[PDB]
């Protein structure tokens, strides 16, 4: 599973060979709890 | 539950605008189709109880295992339940015939159908198979008493099919 | 073939490029020949399953042999039912014009199914080859070419 | 990140910047141990290495989510990445198989 | 078991304002299992492979790698 | 899914062969495919003009593009143009397929979740899709504009 | 500039390195000059929009020409309102010390907006150049340098 | 096109020759495409007049210049009204199938009218060329060909 | 279209699709007409380039203004050579069916190039639009749709 | 790269357009492309049978498949099958492109050093590729068979 | 006469029915009529520009427009423009008919008589028709410019 995630094209083309991975997308509920709270 | 005239009202209400020419065009379509729809529904209503019996007969002609050991229409206790489900599909198909939509079949029949049928071990393939024995017979009965074009009789059984459908494409 | 171009242009943010519209218009033109080929394969099904079982059991007698899977009347009936299924999927692929609705139902997980059923896949490929030969004898030249197209896809898929 | 390069939108803008809305990325640059050509190798400060250790910190930070405890750092792959052979994606692969 | 690779991969996308000098020209140790797909990635990106060398393994070892 | 694939599926889950009603459905689709393809071509012609005319009809010179509105920031204006181009493109795909299932599968799946998460106004989106529908029904004609407006109203009804 | 160092040290698991604390202390020291420059650009806005429209419509007369976008009083009022917006974002970037709160509101999606509005982006860049020239005439040398900084960022961004 | 064949066979004492009946039957067949093209040019009129004024005043700025005729808002409104008139006559000629009901209202005495109005006729021809270009961008290929037909007649007529 | 189909099926693990093979078949069938269009554009190289460049200088006199880039005989000769290069790449793209020859010979890094040369991008784009209009007037109608849509890619990709 | 992109690149280095010599090359490529498509189908039919017949003709019952050979181990035998499967697949790609440079850039870049470092024999691979060439020439036909054999011999010459 | 009418006449004066060679001639005419009509449309577009460019190429700034020349008087310049417009218009008619008989019947009948009566220079007229032919062959393309130049060279050859 790990070998197939890093074997894929959507890893090598976006991240590259020398970039530490980083969060690029979030779920809609995941942004509902993040941004919409008492201090936006 | 939305009628063929009330579904236009919902579609035009969410935009907040008035009636235009196109909605009046489809209302003219529905209003000259209604006199034929009422006659087709009366013809199906008249001979409905025998339609259920012949639908059971041809359904057991098709797949023998339905009335065999490892089947679901084995005893009369399990046969009367399959025949009243034939009764239900014909009843809500006549409801969708006078309404002119498929929203009655969506909202009252198809919405919890997978849950009961997977819950009780009831198959789905022979159910839609029986639905279409019903609609072949109903097409014959509508073509008997007058009405020439029978596609509006043809559509609600197929909509019930396409949602009871275990989609593999 | 319309779903193919639609998801193809849908992965991109662009519309359907008009060369794809040309291929859809050409498929729309050829649809009548597709429907006639599918009906000709439709009405003559039991002949094709008979001649396919003929040529297969003449070619590979181990399914007939008791160590093989298709031994006895019940197992040989299941075998000809499998050939009937594959002929049905070939007619679906003939109408659809592209091999997606036949691969989705008959190809995409067939190797592990036939492995955990005990049957060899090469005998199934020879059975679809026999179906292709019988349909080539049944149809005209331009029809047998276009049927042997999708039959050829199934034979390549089962191997 | 910026809205306009949504992957569903620009399949031609996948290797772009994350902007200033997204989190800050880490490129391994200035690999320590390449100190010129001319014979030397007797320095002390060597400012590049202090910036390369932070990439090794952020790799644990994004794959594990937290920093790992002191007894469970993978020192073998750490010094192998600092040596120069194993790369960052190779280090992530060897970290996710721990 | 470990291959010593050395390859260049050019940029056929838009030009980048950061280096990728470690990413264009590199020399790295890759395990034997990952080397086939990692080579295939360089095969895909149209880059030249200059130098392949077995670092650890011995040829013709049937057991124990 | 297609209309062809939906007909094949509805015939398949019963184990039914292709009866005459399914052949009627497929032949009606093969009749309508002419204007389907011509409509898809001329919508692919000038999609940017349609989106420009739609925002000039509905969204421009309102409070939405004023400060405080959701289209004030220029990245939010670009995101608005992107969303309207998405609605028009997927409505073109659903028009050429003749089946709205790709709208349900690719657009209308988690869209109200996103638009209530971001605080995107839903009614202004519905009015923008309505203006899109009026512009493309004027541009393509009434006969294909009906089928375009069916899937655009499908997006509008599922959004609400 | 504090959010820049904070998310910069936040991607890492380390604290804020004290060189970043030195740059924050130096920005805190220069904040008074930043506030005076921002107020001087604030109170003299309509002069700057007037001279920017002057130098732009002298430089590019096609926006004045009826084929261009800014034809008529309403369109030319929208044009000077756009220049007012960009001067406002430049004052925001002058106070913030780093170009993040001006790029977040004026740069990050401007090319597709101006493309789907029909206006050319080079004329907007020339308008911000005219704003930079007028503010360079309005301010002293060390103030015009530090204003032409962020004006220069906008001119490079619109191209 | 029916009046053309009728007065054509009416100058003679003969009836309508059945080749003329064939051309009337073919025009009757193509009338649906003619009606769709005319409605597509109908509903999008103000776009076409806008882009025609765009391309004309970019091409010839002397009407914009105060020595020219279309100087000021009133004269430029009369100019775009003239372009609206010519687009309307082009839609009439698209429906009628032959250029008689458009030449009868827009061509047959236009040179002396525009001469005693002071306007040049070549700028009007360039305006109808801009209308043809904008309608070519608005329509499909087989529709733009058949629209550029009558637009081409007007452009040749004004010269 | 073969290279793009092969690399698209290369990104996946599977072969070429039946849809894509229909695309290649339709491209082969239209290839002879594309060679005819390339024949006409090759033989009309001179007058197309000169008419497009002079249409550009009619629209945009800033380049041949003495403050502009294309001031002088040698500079304007290089201007016409740039238009010649782009017409050559358009013919390559019409023949190939892809836009990858247009892209990786003349599109991919042209913004940074013309930024460093001092040349405005929009005037290049207006010249290629003039080439599109000229080659549209030379060719057959839906053939001109084919040529002008590749021209349209070049125009939209330059800006 | 194709034959088309090779023609375009040759004309682009010259700096001229595509006149009649390049056009005649393109007409030639189109005329052979029909039978190239038919050969691609008939090769993708039974690629597994082609590799099976090739290894049964050439590599089996020899010293390399015996204990003490390169193909003794089960993972080594599977690597041999997948390498011959590759050579067939990339020769199919180079046949359809009409151009061997994509094939060279794909596999002949590093397979020489890889077979050097692993100790894989070269001549047994050349014999196996020749057996693939005979099997595909017997299966497909004469002229498409030799079109396949041109790129298979290109692979076999690049490994040697 | 037409090409159709010439084929019918040649079949008629023998009493022959329409044999296969005449059907080949008519089918070739029905193939070429597409570009015939398109060429006639774009020549009818800008005939005045063609005549202007032709006199600017050949006749202007010579001694012919100087005093003593035949185009000095302004009525003679207008007559020159009229004659060139006649040559272009009747060449358009002969191109669309596909038969040069209307040139022989309506233009070339008594034209050398008139041009030698008035003292009109013949060689300058031939060079002006040549410049007309070059301008319209550039404007229409080579493929229809060949057929346009055939009838314009027919007028030039009959004039000499
Ligand atoms: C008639 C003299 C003999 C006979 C005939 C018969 N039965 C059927 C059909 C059915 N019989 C059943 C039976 C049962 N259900 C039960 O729960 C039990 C309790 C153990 C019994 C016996 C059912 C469910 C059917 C319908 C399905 C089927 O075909 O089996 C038929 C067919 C009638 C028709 O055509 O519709 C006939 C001719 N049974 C007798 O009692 C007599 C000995
Ligand atoms: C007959 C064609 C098939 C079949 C049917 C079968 N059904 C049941 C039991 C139930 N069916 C329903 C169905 C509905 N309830 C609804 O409200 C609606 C919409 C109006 C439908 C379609 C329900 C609720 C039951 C449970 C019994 C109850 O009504 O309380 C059985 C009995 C299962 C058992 O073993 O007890 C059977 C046999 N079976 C077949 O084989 C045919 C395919
Ligand atoms: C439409 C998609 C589809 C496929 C492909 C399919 C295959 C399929 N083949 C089966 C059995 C079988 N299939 C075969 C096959 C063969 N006889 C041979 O010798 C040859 C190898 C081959 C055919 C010529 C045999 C012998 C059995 C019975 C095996 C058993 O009972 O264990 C079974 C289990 C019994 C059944 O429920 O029918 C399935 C599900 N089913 C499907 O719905
Ligand atoms: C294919 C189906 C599909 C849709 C529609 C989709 C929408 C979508 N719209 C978004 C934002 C947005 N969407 C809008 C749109 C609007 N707000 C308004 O005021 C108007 C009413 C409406 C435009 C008509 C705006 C303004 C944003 C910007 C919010 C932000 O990024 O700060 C985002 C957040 C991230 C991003 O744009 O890149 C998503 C995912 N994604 C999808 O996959
Ligand atoms: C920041 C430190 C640093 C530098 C300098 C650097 C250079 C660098 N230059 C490259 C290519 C290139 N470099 C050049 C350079 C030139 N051509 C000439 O004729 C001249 C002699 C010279 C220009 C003055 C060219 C033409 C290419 C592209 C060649 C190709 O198409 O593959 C590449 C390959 C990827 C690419 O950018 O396309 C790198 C990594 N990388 C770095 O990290
Ligand atoms: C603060 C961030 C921000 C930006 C950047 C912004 C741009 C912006 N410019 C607009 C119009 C416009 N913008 C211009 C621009 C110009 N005149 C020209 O000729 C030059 C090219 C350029 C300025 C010198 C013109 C002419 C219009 C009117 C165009 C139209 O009505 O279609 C509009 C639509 C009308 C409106 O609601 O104001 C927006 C939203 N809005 C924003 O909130
Ligand atoms: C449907 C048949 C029809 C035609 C053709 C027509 C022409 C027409 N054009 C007019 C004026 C005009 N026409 C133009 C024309 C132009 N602007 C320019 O620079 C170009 C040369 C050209 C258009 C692009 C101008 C500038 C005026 C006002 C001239 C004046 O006020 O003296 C007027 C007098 C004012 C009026 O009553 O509208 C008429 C009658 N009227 C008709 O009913
Ligand atoms: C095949 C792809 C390709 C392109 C596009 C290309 C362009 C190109 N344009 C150049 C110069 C130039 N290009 C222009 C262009 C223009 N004048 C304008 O204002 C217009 C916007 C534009 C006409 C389209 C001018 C004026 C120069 C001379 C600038 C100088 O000499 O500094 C030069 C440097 C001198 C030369 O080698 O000719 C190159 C290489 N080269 C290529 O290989
Ligand atoms: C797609 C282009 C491409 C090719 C061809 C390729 C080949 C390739 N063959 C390999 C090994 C191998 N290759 C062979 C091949 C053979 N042994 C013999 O005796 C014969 C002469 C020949 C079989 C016909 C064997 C036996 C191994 C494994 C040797 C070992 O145990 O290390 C390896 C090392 C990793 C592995 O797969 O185990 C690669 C990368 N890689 C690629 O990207
Ligand atoms: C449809 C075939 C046709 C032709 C060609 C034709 C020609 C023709 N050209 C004439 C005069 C003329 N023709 C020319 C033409 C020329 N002289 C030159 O120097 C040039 C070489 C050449 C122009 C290209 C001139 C200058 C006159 C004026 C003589 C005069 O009226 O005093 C006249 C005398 C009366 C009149 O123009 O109204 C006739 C009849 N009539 C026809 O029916």
């Amino acid at each position: 599973v790990v070998d197939a995630i890093l074997d894929s094209l959507e890893y090598t083309e976006t991240f590259g060979e020398d970039t530490v991975p980083y969060e690029r997308y979030l779920t809609p509920a995941g942004v509902a709890l993040r941004q919409l709270r008492v201090g936006t | 539950m939305r009628d063929a005239v009330t579904s236009l009202i919902k579609n035009y209400d969410v935009a907040g605008r008035y009636f235009d020419r196109n909605a009046i065009d489809t209302l003219k379509d529905y209003f000259d189709s209604g006199t034929a729809r009422v006659q087709a529904a009366a013809a199906i209503n008249s001979n409905a109880a025998a339609l259920v019996k012949q639908a059971g007969s041809k359904l057991f002609e098709e797949l023998p295992e339905l009335i065999r050991p490892g089947g679901n229409a084995y005893t009369t206790r399990r046969l009367a339940a399959c025949l009243r489900d034939m009764d239900y599909y014909l009843r809500y198909a006549t409801y969708a015939l006078v309404a002119g939509n498929t929203n009655v079949l969506d909202e009252r029949v198809l919405q919890g159908l997978r849950e009961t049928y997977n819950s009780l071990g009831v198959p789905i393939g022979p159910t839609v198979r029986g639905v279409q024995i019903l609609k072949d017979l109903v097409k014959e009965q509508v073509a008997g008493a007058g009405i020439a074009n029978t596609t509006f009789v043809e559509e609600p059984f197929d909509h019930i099919t396409r949602e009871l459908s275990e989609r593999d494409v | 073939i319309v779903t193919k171009s639609i998801v193809n242009a849908d992965a991109e943010a662009r519309y359907l490029s008009p060369g794809e519209l040309d291929r859809i218009k050409s498929f729309v033109a050829g649809g009548q020949q597709r429907l006639r080929i599918a009906q000709a394969l439709t009405d003559n099904r039991e002949r094709l399953v008979k001649q396919a079982g003929d040529q297969l059991f003449q070619k590979r007698p181990d399914v007939v042999s008791p160590g093989g899977n298709a031994y006895g009347q019940e197992m040989t009936a299941t075998c000809l039912r499998d050939l009937d299924y594959y002929l049905r999927l070939v007619t679906y692929g003939i109408v659809a014009g592209d091999v997606t609705p036949i691969e989705e139902i008959g190809v995409i997980g067939v190797r592990e199914m036939y492995k955990s059923l005990g049957t060899p896949i090469e005998a199934v490929g020879e059975g679809v080859r026999a179906l292709k030969n019988a349909a080539s004898t049944l149809l005209s030249a331009e029809d047998a070419a276009e049927a042997g197209s999708y039959f050829d896809y199934v034979v390549g898929a089962l191997q | 990140g910026p809205g306009i390069n949504n992957q569903v939108s620009n399949p031609s803008a996948r290797g772009l910047a994350p902007g200033s809305l997204g989190p800050k990325v880490f490129k391994l640059d200035q690999l320590p141990g390449t100190i010129g050509k001319k014979a030397a190798k007797g320095a002390s400060v060597k400012f590049s290495e202090s910036s390369t250790q932070a990439v090794i910190k952020a790799t644990y930070l994004q794959v594990f989510g937290r920093d790992v405890y002191e007894g469970q750092r993978l020192k073998v792959q750490e010094i192998k990445l600092e040596n120069g052979e194993i790369s960052v994606r190779d280090f992530v692969r060897a970290l996710a198989k721990s | 078991r470990l291959f010593k690779i050395t390859a260049l991969v050019p940029s056929l996308s838009r030009t980048r304002t950061q280096r990728e000098l470690q990413n264009t020209y590199f020399t790295k140790l890759v395990p034997y299992e990952n080397w086939f797909r990692e080579q295939q990635r360089i095969q895909k990106a149209g880059g030249k492979i200059i130098k392949v060398e077995l670092a650890t393994g011995k040829q013709g070892t049937n057991a124990g790698l | 899914q297609d209309a062809i694939t939906a007909v094949i599926n509805s015939a398949d889950v019963q184990g039914k062969y292709l009866d005459t009603a399914a052949l009627e459905k497929l032949k009606a689709y093969f009749s309508t495919g002419e204007l389907r393809v011509r409509a898809a071509t001329t919508i692919s012609a000038n999609a940017a003009a349609i989106v420009k005319e739609a925002v000039a009809k509905s969204l421009l010179y309102s409070d939405i593009t004023r400060p405080g509105g959701n289209m004030y920031t220029t990245r939010r204006y670009a995101a608005c143009i992107r969303d309207l181009d998405y609605y028009l493109r997927y409505a073109t795909y659903a028009m050429l397929a003749g089946d709205p299932s790709i709208l349900d599968e690719r657009v209308l799946n988690g869209l109200k979740e996103t638009y209530n998460s971001l605080g995107v106004p839903v009614g202004a989106t519905v009015q923008a899709i309505q203006a899109i529908k009026e512009v493309t029904a004027s541009l393509v004609g009434a006969d294909a504009g009906k089928e375009m407006g069916i899937y655009l109203d499908y997006i509008s009804s599922g959004l609400s």
